[PDB]
């Protein structure tokens, strides 16, 4: 839904510049707010736990 | 209480000279004029005066 | 022709002179409402109406908050952005000639000034941009002069002018207040030597070019009744203002 | 020679210290306004009596 | 070096040039809680009485928006950060954008911030205080040497 | 020299580099550190009046003085940390060799 | 922005343009920049204060205020080491509105500013006029009745109105009368206290 | 005539008729009693209602019965705001209460919640004080409640 | 008022003598000179001084 989608490239071949959007998708991770699951109302905190 | 404040580190520097272990050792200290001041608590003073 | 393939065309409308305001203001809102419009260009210097009043065009584009860019009056009720809401213009007024003003203190090293002005309306403003000249260079003038025109015993106040440490006179003033200062400075002396004339361009028109002293500097614009040219870049302003909002 | 060499030649902006004030000062430099009131006084023997 | 030490000798600096006036500015870039544990007992150890500004801490990727509050509370001389290159480059370009890299904003970074010698981007001040052990002097030959 | 190891693998006597960025965009090498003991080469600390492009400093006033009791007091540094204490402010004082 | 100008002269009923105006610089050309009086040189208009105009307050040491003897005139007396008392002809009110409806004459003024003023004179070649301050106060920054705005009474109000040249009087040097008019460096030295009995 | 709407600028145009057809003309409800900026002696048009610092007095009055003195100024350039902000001054400037004005938050033209934002978090005094128009005040009120 | 001995009590207050005032050298035209003189009238002005 968002905007600068970029993909981490082969980088086992030539390629040692770091993903530039890593902590962006990292951030998105910290945002994931859910309310349904089998083992119950999934959300991450500030440290990435349930 | 004098390390709190902000201006008295002139007494600070001072005092790092005869810093003493027990009180009678500056009673003595006075006692037998070594030193010329002390700073201590009130009513102890007051009983060994 | 240069700006882009959009799809956009454009259509002009144009009203004259009539001599009732009312029904010019009438013919005005009938061809802005019904055409739906973006722009709006006032281009009426030579009128024989001595009022000089664009008012009730820009008065009724602001109902619906629209900018009109007026190309002819410099008044000071025309550059405050309080009642007058989205008036702009490509003009200078009158106000920013003290900024050259200044500039004449930084070309003759001149510092003790004296301000007169007959009006009061442009001329707070006035003063507000003189003092912050002289702000920004942390002086003030020796005397300001506001007063009501009209009357014909200000030689008084020119006397007191006269009393006064410096010969630095500034004015700002209509043409009949300009012609009656210059015969009241010519009656007092106060056209020999010593005296400081800067003035703007409403002092060199009619009989204050008549009766102004012989030596008199004063500021004049460059393209300002060049209304042509004046239309042209105001055209451009306007077309790349709107495909810039396109 | 001095500070008041360091302010003229301009190797310096300016002095804080005590600084007196008189006439070939303020044809080099320009004071600032006066802080303290101090003047000059002469210090004798003056004995008990 | 350690970064105990690393931070111990930029103490030093700044005690030798009595900067008493500073902050501290960190990313979630590692060996960072040590870092700022290490300056906080440091400064409680110290007796100059260091006037230290409450430690800035930048979550993610900036939106400059609550960035930019945190970049804006900081008025000290000295600024502490401690980030990767990148970021380093990012932070002092939004510094460089909204003002903050002035004659008063001093910048002191470590060498894992700093990183190689050999390369340097742009969006530095040419005064920028660093520390690292990437010496050009004592060669990498004689570095290779002294490990064989 | 001593490359004695830590526990954690870290070097117990490394090289400190003390580095700053000139107007020529080169990382010029400042200063060193002895076995204990920070080594400065200029105790004099230069301003960098220009980090960048368009930085006017007016702000950064030299400022001498004269030692009088009641107002100048001057003494030297502390022998235990090197430091001024913080109510009062540092200075430099030249000192010739001989005459 | 950046509007350019041009600079007329007037030379006998003729527009001459003497210059031009940049958006920040001003173009002089090789025209004369005739003026109506004599050379082509700027006119230095400011005078150099030939007449001064003097206020002052009623100062018990400083400023002894007396009536005249007969007609403005001022009694050439003694003090007791036989200097010749140097007064000078101020012109002052009797006393307050209230008190006095209108009495504004000239009375004599002697004392200590008296001659530090005649010392001032003697070392600077000038004319002056001693006058008097129509309240009798020194000058703080008051209400006034509109505007929403304090101005200056007083001695203050007096000079900063271009009644006045110069003030001589002991003028108590604080922060807030210095942000609107320059000083002279301090002739006396003088605290506060409390006068009790 | 009494207005309905919230458009001043209708007494305005008034103002305008009050120049043709020298009637005096009394704005009575809404927009025709709305407070405009600076009549002219030549109109014979007249408002039913108080000046802007007629109302800055009475808001400042329930300020000093209330001594609430740490307070800001949130002005956008809606008309009648450069007396309103020096009406304001100058009676910081003639206060023995000993106002904590805040300085004031300017706002050019509408809010693109960037440097806007800045402006409306560098607020931390207790009376916020608004001076725009309707639905801008209803945006900044949103904003308000969504910056917390 | 730091005197050993206590036998210094000097000649008046400094009736009669340069009496003057301690002030801060600038440059002759110097832009600070406003500021400094009203930030010393700041600091006599609040009993800081
Ligand atoms: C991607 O992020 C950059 C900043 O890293 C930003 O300037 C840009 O607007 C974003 N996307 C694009 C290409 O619009
Ligand atoms: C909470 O506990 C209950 C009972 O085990 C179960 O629904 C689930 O394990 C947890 N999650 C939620 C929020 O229901
Ligand atoms: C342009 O506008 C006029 C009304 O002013 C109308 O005839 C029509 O909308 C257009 N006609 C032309 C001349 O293109
Ligand atoms: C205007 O008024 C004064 C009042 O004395 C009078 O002398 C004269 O009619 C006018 N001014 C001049 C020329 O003095
Ligand atoms: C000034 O004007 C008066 C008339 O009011 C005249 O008599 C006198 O000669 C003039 N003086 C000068 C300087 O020309
Ligand atoms: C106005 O300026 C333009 C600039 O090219 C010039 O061609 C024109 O002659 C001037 N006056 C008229 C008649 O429009
Ligand atoms: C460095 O080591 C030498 C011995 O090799 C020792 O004498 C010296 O004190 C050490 N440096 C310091 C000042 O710690
Ligand atoms: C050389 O130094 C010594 C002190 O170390 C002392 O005699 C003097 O400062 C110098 N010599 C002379 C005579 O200047
Ligand atoms: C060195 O000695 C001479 C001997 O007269 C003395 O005048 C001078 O001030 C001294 N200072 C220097 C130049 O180091
Ligand atoms: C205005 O005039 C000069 C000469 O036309 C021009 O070079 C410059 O743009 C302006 N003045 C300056 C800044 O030198
Ligand atoms: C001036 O005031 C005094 C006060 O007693 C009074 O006696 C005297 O008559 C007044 N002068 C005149 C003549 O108004
Ligand atoms: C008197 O003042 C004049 C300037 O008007 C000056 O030329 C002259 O030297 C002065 N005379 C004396 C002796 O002060
Ligand atoms: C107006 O000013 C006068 C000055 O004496 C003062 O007495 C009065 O209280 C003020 N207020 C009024 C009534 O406007």
């Amino acid at each position: 839904e968002k905007e600068n989608i970029t993909d981490p490239p082969r980088g086992c071949v030539g390629n040692t510049n770091i993903w530039k959007t890593g902590p962006l998708f990292k951030r998105v991770l910290m945002s994931s707010k859910y309310a349904d699951g089998v083992t119950g109302r999934v959300e991450f905190n500030e440290d990435g736990d349930r | 209480y004098f390390r709190r404040q902000v201006e008295l580190s002139t007494m600070y520097r001072h005092m790092e000279k005869h810093n003493y272990e027990s009180a009678a050792e500056a009673i003595q200290a006075v006692r037998d004029n070594k030193l010329h001041a002390f700073i201590w608590d009130s009513a102890v003073l007051e009983f060994e005066a | 022709k240069r700006h882009g393939s959009w799809k956009i065309q454009l259509n002009a409308t144009s009203v004259t002179h009539k001599p009732n305001a009312i029904q010019m203001a009438l013919s005005v809102c009938e061809d802005l409402i019904s055409s739906q419009v973006y722009a709006i260009l006032v281009s009426h210097p030579p009128t024989p109406n001595d009022h000089f009043t664009p008012t009730p065009v820009s008065y009724t584009a602001g109902f619906y908050r629209i900018p009109v860019l007026g190309l002819t009056t410099r008044m000071s009720i025309y550059s405050d952005k309080s009642i007058h809401l989205s008036f702009l213009r490509t003009v200078p007024p009158y106000s920013h000639q003290s900024s050259v003003w200044f500039e004449m203190m930084r070309v003759y090293n001149w510092n003790h000034i004296i301000l007169l002005v007959s009006d009061d309306h442009e001329g707070r403003a006035a003063q507000k941009r003189l003092e912050t000249l002289l702000e920004e260079r942390e002086s003030k003038a020796e005397k300001v002069l506001q007063f009501d025109p009209g009357t014909k015993n200000v030689t008084a106040l020119l006397m007191e002018a006269r009393e006064l440490e410096a010969r630095v006179i500034i004015l700002s003033a209509s043409e009949d207040d300009a012609a009656t200062v210059y015969r009241a400075a010519a009656m007092l002396n106060m056209t020999g030597s010593g005296y400081v004339w800067l003035v703007g361009e409403r002092e060199i028109s009619g009989n204050a070019l008549r009766y102004a002293p012989d030596g008199i500097i004063g500021l004049q614009l460059i393209n300002g009744k060049n209304e042509s040219a004046h239309i042209s870049d105001a055209v451009g302003v306007v077309a790349q203002a709107v495909h810039e909002l396109l | 020679n001095g500070m008041i060499g360091e302010v003229v030649y301009q190797r310096a902006v300016m002095a804080v210290g005590s600084l007196t004030i008189n006439e070939e000062r303020s044809e080099v430099v320009d004071f600032s306004v006066p802080f303290v009131e101090t003047g000059i006084s002469v210090m004798v023997s003056r004995s008990n009596g | 070096a350690s970064i105990q030490q690393q931070a111990t000798v930029m103490l030093k600096i700044m005690q030798d040039y009595d900067w008493h006036v500073f902050s501290l500015v960190t990313t979630i870039f590692p060996g960072y809680r040590d870092f700022i544990s290490f300056i906080k007992t440091t400064v409680d150890n110290s007796f100059v009485g260091w006037d230290m500004q409450n430690v800035i801490t930048l979550d993610t990727s900036f939106e400059d928006a609550k960035t930019q509050v945190q970049l804006k509370k900081i008025h000290s001389s000295v600024i502490l950060l401690y980030c990767s290159k990148d970021e380093a480059v990012l932070i002092l370009s939004e510094a460089r954008s909204l003002g903050l890299t002035g004659y008063d904003f001093f910048w002191i970074v470590p060498s894992l911030v700093s990183g190689n010698t050999e390369l340097i981007p742009k969006e530095f001040p040419s005064g920028l205080i660093s520390v690292s052990y990437d010496d050009w002097d004592y060669s990498l030959e004689a570095r290779v040497r002294d490990g064989l | 020299k001593d490359l004695s190891f830590t526990e954690e693998g870290y070097q117990v006597h490394p090289r400190l580099v003390v580095i700053v960025l000139n107007k020529d965009r080169e990382w010029e090498k400042v200063g060193k550190w002895e076995n204990q003991t920070l080594s400065l080469r200029h105790a004099v600390w230069p301003r960098y009046k220009s980090f960048s492009d368009c930085e006017p400093d007016d702000n950064h006033l030299s400022i001498v003085t004269l030692e009088e009791a009641p107002f100048v007091i001057v003494e030297d540094i502390d022998p235990l940390t090197e430091t001024c204490v913080r109510n009062t402010v540092p200075c430099r004082k030249f000192v010739k060799i001989n005459n | 922005k950046f509007a350019n100008y041009s600079i007329m002269n007037l030379q006998n009923r003729k527009l001459v343009q003497v210059g031009i105006y940049n958006g920040t610089h001003v173009i002089p050309n090789d025209r004369k920049i005739i003026w109506p009086g004599g050379e082509t040189e700027k006119p230095r208009g400011y005078q150099m204060s030939t007449r001064l105009k003097i206020v002052t307050i009623h100062q018990e040491p400083f400023v002894y205020v007396k009536p005249t003897m007969s007609d403005g005139t001022c009694k050439e007396e003694f003090t007791v080491n036989g200097d010749p008392v140097k007064k000078v002809i101020c012109t002052g009110p009797n006393d307050t509105s209230p008190g006095s409806p209108r009495h504004t004459v000239p009375q004599c003024c002697y004392g200590f500013c008296i001659d530090l003023l005649i010392k001032l004179a003697r070392t600077m070649n000038f004319t002056y006029e001693v006058h008097l301050v129509a309240d009798g106060k020194f000058g703080t920054q008051e209400r006034v009745n509109n505007s929403n705005k304090k101005e200056w009474n007083g001695m203050m109000g007096e000079l900063l109105s271009g009644q006045a040249d110069m003030i001589v009087a002991p003028l108590t040097i604080n922060n807030e009368r210095a942000q609107y008019i320059e000083f002279s460096k301090p002739f006396k030295y003088q605290g506060l206290t409390i006068l009790v009995k | 005539f009494g207005d309905d709407t919230d458009q001043e600028a209708v007494a305005q145009m008034l103002d305008f008729i009050s120049s043709q057809t020298f009637i005096p003309i009394l704005g009575i409800h809404g927009g025709a009693s709305m407070i405009m900026a600076d009549k002219d002696p030549t109109s014979t048009f007249f408002q039913f209602g108080a000046s802007i610092q007629q109302q800055a007095t009475v808001m400042l009055k329930i300020m000093q019965d209330y001594d609430w003195h740490v307070f800001s100024l949130v002005t956008t350039i809606f008309p009648g705001y450069r007396d309103f902000i020096s009406f304001i001054k100058t009676t910081v400037d003639n206060s023995f209460v000993g106002w904590d004005m805040q300085n004031v938050i300017t706002l050019d033209t509408s809010f693109e919640d960037a440097k806007t934002q800045v402006q409306l978090k560098k607020i931390h005094s207790s009376v916020i004080l608004l001076y725009c128009s309707k639905d801008e005040a209803v945006l900044i009120l949103s904003e308000a409640r969504s910056l917390g | 008022g730091r005197d050993e001995g206590c036998k210094l009590v000097t000649i008046g207050s400094g009736y009669i003598f340069a009496t003057t005032g301690y002030g801060i050298a600038l440059q002759k035209g110097s832009p600070w000179k406003r500021q400094i003189d009203l930030a010393l009238l700041q600091f006599v002005g609040d009993g800081e001084m």
